[PDB]
């Protein structure tokens, strides 16, 4: 629970004070509900029922109490909830596109997909419907055993007993259960994976005949899944037929506790009755835990799942805006080294971009020639040595000037499911509509418009599987040249288009209005035509760099590299 | 519903049983009661020791008759609909693989994991609990009921104002929610869409708009104001139920008129005794519908749901019934309707002949790959492998005839040596390596931290050349007689790409080839250069030739030099 109370606003502390305050009312009041009817009935039951009339007044004004109480704790209970669900979705909403990209393992992944579909009414409700019936049977099943001191010791001290074997019971159902209910939750995730992969990679799939179930991993995935969840129905539910059949039979023996003491003359027998009557109060409580079980484990895993989002790295960053914030950066490494995991990516890598000119990146895939867009862009951050943006270290960055700096086309375009002019909007939705047409005029995205019925409305497909693989590279150019940032970031914006389209847009690339400080990755030599500077980069280092021109004529690397 | 009742017609007979079996056990619950009134009933005649000691065990052993009854049913019950979902969730991962891939993608991956998994999770109530809820909170309220109309109808009618005032409740928030429901599964699948797009396309997030400007948090806003207004009133008439159906809610309402009536000669204390006892047992069994008729209305309208899919069409094999021969008649294709992309494409694929399809971007030269495989059926003209139609020839039959590379590199949550074994999982590791090597990615390979066994999944991924060359190494080790490279070696550089190309060169010499590129130098040595252009094959012939007749190809390859 120590978890669940940190994760309320700080604001809403307010409502979980006076929350605490009607719920405590609440058990006292339904508490003294139950004594009251102990005089009542053993009045009325009397020689001289008048008396019931006053014990039955006091009854009905606790009783409208306790309407009045119950339904203000489930407003209070009603808002917690919410107030708990908006803060933690909006929290990793907001924490992991700063998370580093390192956490996004295929596990952490799921997690964080499964955090955030947990959105839906059932993590609502975690209040109303998990603690209020939990606390409220806690805390009044024992209020009424105390109660019963005062009526009879043995009977009064059998219900505070009563109450330490109920949840004794509900504890050991809880352990029981507790190892299967692990093994239920990975399998059930391992399945969502395998189907969000199923669905996403069904064409590889399908010509690889593996989407059978027999032989599809999605079918492994279901098979196990359904293994586990037998498994945990077969150590659950005589978890609770103990606690259900306890429940009962702590009440009857409390019932027959009450006949047996009136039979050795230690209690009246009107008293007797009442007590067998108001004695169902106390299984009353107690009977709401007994299916909450499944709740509370669910429950406590996504409150894991959210926790382990929010515990998640965050990417360093400072609070310096950038010095040239219109004009156009001096691109810079200084003895810059990266590496994922283990593997050596960049070793003294260290170059100096002028700023405004375009310079191109060439060499042999898996060079790291993709690591030194991220750098620049951030989405990664190196080991040791530093990048710096006119002189300005990224690290230092402020994050929203470290985004507004720079401008990428990614190397395997990605686009949301949406309009294409959505997708283009993404990279400066405040633009004008003229720099709009601009941009997908410049980035030849209007022989789109021309071709496809809906024009710029075009519903595209999770990614771009709704087009061609010219068509979504031509939207990630539009997208980035849209973006005013004062550097460009260009990562094989030319593998999927043919070479009258590939023409264009390198002619748009290098000829764009306003200035910017224009790094180039190609595999193409076309792709990388008029470049004022090269670089080469073989081993994660630089081998060479120069102009076009004067590496042709020297014949280095750079001359073999076109060879073929 | 006749596609909601369809589907669980199996279920007919466990679930009538379920229903009687509840009958039977909820009559069994509230004997002991009745026994308890009895045995309180001598308590004021002051009978013997023994003979309220009798009445005592009989009413312990039939709470512990109902209660093995009872957990005999669920047990039982819960068994019968665990099967159930995996017989459905295996139909209709049987289904899937099965239907055009046109429904994937207007779909996505977000909405089939809401059918195979939570839609077939949302039938449990419907089918667990439906029946045993609606037969115990109608057996046992109106079993006791008329019980207590007997013993007093003053008191009895009383007890009933609760009843009709639950009705009201549970009826009003039933219509209320109605529509609400039927809105809940559509946006779980937008919002399981943004949150797969959402941690998908990070890099794009991160640079372009940032945490503030995505359309994850301002969908996600909107999500939870469709849970707000709906779980508002939702929640504020679950708890009133409650309230009106509480055991001390009948307790005071029997009390309000038992007081005035035994106060006044109008009623004997004795007479008071049976409601005390039984009037307020049934408040948690008129509960059970007022929480359940929700969760009937999702398992419905899931069940509605994930019939419809059950019915899609399919790609069925016909039963109407060289070697290494692909044969395109006349094949037209539209993704959408009245959207020609392929029109009246005749082209024949000859084994040991490279055929080369070039053409602008867009064109339709990934879609005939598609139709090729048979991701979509043509709607028109004809495809034939071998002479056998691929509508004839099964999948089995078709994708061990046919091998591909699809443009994109779609690696499985795997191995490196699961990832290239994809079309053989039972591939030996020997044959594994020298796929690899074939396709440039065996040296790669080795230096990673362990070597084949390495997972490639998010975050474990490797460089925009490499995922590819993957996907080489697996059609290479697929090594079928028909073979359709949709633009591999795309991210690859000149030295790789030449390497992989002599490879591929090696392996297909007597094999059919389909090599779709935009990289014009590496397509002169084909047999036949197929430049296709809105979809129609509008120039056919070698490199010279087509540099001769000076048409699309000629535009393409000055253009290329730039
Ligand atoms: N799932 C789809 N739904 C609708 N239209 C689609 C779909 N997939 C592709 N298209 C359309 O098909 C047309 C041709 O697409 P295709 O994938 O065949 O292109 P292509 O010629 O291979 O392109 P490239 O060389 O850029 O990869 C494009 O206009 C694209 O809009
Ligand atoms: N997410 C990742 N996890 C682990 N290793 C990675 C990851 N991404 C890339 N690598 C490794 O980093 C090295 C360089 O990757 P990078 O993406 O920079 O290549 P690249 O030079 O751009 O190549 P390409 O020509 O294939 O696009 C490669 O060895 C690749 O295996
Ligand atoms: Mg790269
Ligand atoms: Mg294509």
């Amino acid at each position: 629970i120590r978890t669940l109370l940190r994760l309320v606003p700080a604001e809403k502390r307010g409502a979980v004070a006076g929350y605490a305050v009607l719920t405590l009312l609440s058990v006292l009041l339904r508490a003294v509900g139950a004594v009251l009817l102990i005089p009542l009935l053993a009045a009325l039951f009397s020689d001289t029922p008048s008396d019931a009339w006053l014990w039955l007044g006091w009854l009905t004004a606790v009783t409208l109490a306790g309407w009045v109480t119950d339904t203000n704790t489930a407003r209070l209970g009603f808002d917690l909830g919410f107030a708990v669900l908006s803060r933690t979705q909006h929290d990793m909403a907001d924490r992991l596109p700063n998370v580093a990209m390192s956490w996004f393992t295929p596990d952490n992944t799921a997690t964080a997909r499964q955090a955030i579909a947990a959105t839906g009414p059932e993590l609502a409700g975690l209040v109303v419907n998990l603690l209020t019936p939990l606390i409220g049977a806690a805390l009044l099943p024992a209020a009424i055993g105390v109660a019963l001191l005062f009526v009879s010791v043995p009977l009064g001290l059998a219900a505070l007993a009563g109450v330490a074997v109920l949840f004794g019971a509900l504890a050991l159902s809880g352990r029981l259960s507790r190892a299967a209910d692990k093994v239920a939750g990975e399998t059930n995730s391992a399945f969502t994976e395998r189907i969000i992969e199923f669905a996403r990679t069904q064409q590889a799939l399908r010509a690889a005949r593996r989407v059978e179930p027999a032989r599809s991993q999605v079918g492994s995935a279901l098979a196990a899944q359904h293994g586990a969840g037998l498994r945990l129905l077969t150590m659950q539910i005589p978890g609770q037929v103990l606690f259900s059949l306890a429940g009962q039979v702590a009440l009857i023996g409390f019932r027959g506790m009450a006949v047996w003491l009136t039979v050795r003359g230690q209690l009246g027998v009107p008293e007797a009755i009442a007590l067998i009557v108001v004695l169902v109060r106390y299984l009353e409580p107690f009977a709401a835990i007994a299916d909450l079980a499944p709740a509370l484990e669910t429950t406590r895993a996504t409150l894991n799942r959210i926790q382990a989002v929010l515990d998640a790295p965050t990417l360093p960053a400072g609070r310096r805006r950038l010095d040239r914030t219109g004009a156009a950066p001096s691109i810079e490494f200084d003895d810059v080294r990266f590496s994922y995991g283990d593997e050596v990516v960049l070793d003294g890598v260290s170059f100096t971009l002028r700023p405004g000119n375009t310079t191109a990146i060439v060499g042999p895939s898996g060079s790291g020639k993709t690591t030194i867009l991220s750098l620049i862009a951030g989405l990664q951050q190196p080991a040791s040595g530093r990048v710096l943006l006119d002189g300005v270290d990224v690290t230092t960055l402020d994050p929203e000037a470290r985004r507004a700096a720079v401008s990428v086309v990614f190397q395997h375009p990605y686009l949301f499911d949406g309009t294409l002019r959505d997708n283009v909007l993404v990279g400066d939705p405040e633009a004008d509509p003229d720099d709009v047409t601009a941009a997908m005029r410049l980035a030849r995205v209007d022989e789109l418009l021309d071709r496809l019925p809906d024009g710029d409305a075009t519903v595209v497909g999770e990614g771009g599987t709704a087009l061609s693989g010219g068509e979504r590279q031509r939207v990630s150019i539009a997208r980035a040249l849209l973006k005013p940032a004062p550097v460009l970031l260009v990562d094989q914006a030319t593998s999927a288009l043919d070479n009258a389209n590939e023409a264009a847009v390198v002619d748009a690339l290098t000829a764009d209005p306003r200035p910017r400080t224009r790094v180039i990755v190609a595999h193409r030599l076309a792709s990388i035509r008029h470049a004022d500077r090269v670089l080469f980069v073989e081993a994660g280092r630089v081998v060479e760099d120069g102009a076009i021109d004067e590496l042709l004529a020297a014949g280095g690397r750079f001359a073999q590299f076109w060879a073929q | 519903a006749e596609a909601g009742s369809r589907l669980l017609a199996p279920l007919k007979k466990p679930l009538i049983v379920s229903g009687v079996l509840q009958a039977l056990i909820t009559l069994i619950e509230l004997a002991p009661f009745v026994l308890l009134v009895e045995l309180a009933r001598l308590l004021l005649g002051g009978a013997e020791a023994e003979r309220l000691w009798t009445l005592g065990l009989t009413a312990v052993s039939l709470i512990g008759l109902g209660a093995v009854l009872a957990a005999a049913m669920t047990l039982w019950l819960h068994r019968v609909d665990a099967r159930f979902a995996h017989e459905l969730r295996g139909r209709l991962l049987t289904k899937l693989s099965r239907l055009p891939l046109g429904w994937f993608t207007r779909r996505g991956s977000a909405s089939t994991k809401q059918l195979v998994q939570d839609d077939t999770l949302a039938l449990h109530y419907l089918i667990t609990h439906a029946i045993p809820d609606a037969v115990a909170a109608v057996v046992a309220p109106v079993a006791v009921l008329v019980y207590l109309f007997v013993a007093d109808w003053r008191v009895a009618l009383v007890l009933f104002i609760p009843v009709l005032v639950y009705l009201v409740l549970m009826s009003v928030m039933t219509i209320q929610s109605g529509s609400k429901i039927a809105q809940a599964p559509r946006w779980a699948e937008r919002m399981g869409g943004e949150a797969g797009a959402f941690l998908e396309g990070q890099p794009v997030i991160r640079i372009f708009g940032g945490a503030a400007a995505s359309r994850f948090r301002r969908r996600l806003d909107d999500y939870i104001d469709f849970l707000v207004s709906w779980q508002r009133p939702f929640v504020g008439k679950k708890t009133l139920m409650d309230l009106v159906t509480r055991p001390a809610t009948f307790l005071w309402i029997i009390l309000v008129a038992g007081v005035p009536l035994v106060v006044t000669g109008r009623m004997d204390p004795v007479n008071l005794l049976p409601f005390l006892l039984l009037g307020t047992t049934f408040g948690a069994r008129l509960l059970g519908i007022g929480y359940g008729l929700s969760g009937i209305q999702t398992g419905m309208l899931a069940a509605r749901r994930i019939q419809t899919v059950l019915d899609e069409p399919e790609l069925v094999v016909r039963d109407r019934t060289r070697p290494g021969t692909v044969e395109l008649d006349r094949v037209s294709f539209e993704y959408r309707p009245g959207v020609p992309v392929i029109r009246d494409v005749t082209l024949t694929l000859r084994p040991g002949t490279v055929t080369a399809l070039v053409g602008p971007s867009g064109s339709g030269k990934s879609t005939l790959a598609a139709l090729v495989a048979r991701f979509h059926d043509v709607t028109q003209g004809a495809i034939r492998v071998d002479g056998r139609d691929i509508r004839t020839l099964t999948a089995d039959e078709l994708y061990r005839r046919v091998g591909f590379v699809l443009q994109d590199a779609q690696l499985v949550h795997g191995s490196v040596a699961e990832n290239i074994a994809l079309a053989e999982p039972d591939a030996g590791l020997e044959r594994i390596r020298t796929a690899a090597r074939d396709a440039q990615i065996h040296d790669r390979i080795t230096r990673m931290p362990d070597g084949y066994d390495s997972v490639l999944g998010a975050g474990s991924a490797l460089s925009g050349g490499e995922r590819q060359r993957v996907t080489i190494a697996r059609a290479i080790l697929a090594d079928t007689p028909v073979l359709v490279l949709d633009q591999a070696t795309a991210f690859a550089d000149p030295e790789s790409e030449y390497l992989v190309q002599q490879a591929i060169n090696r392996l297909t010499r007597d094999r059919t080839v389909l090599v779709i590129a935009h990289r014009l130098h590496t397509i002169t040595h084909a047999d036949q250069i197929v430049v296709l252009d809105d979809g129609r094959i509008v120039e056919v012939g070698t490199h010279d030739e087509l540099l001769a007749a000076g048409g699309r190809y000629r535009g393409l390859w000055d253009s290329g030099r730039y």
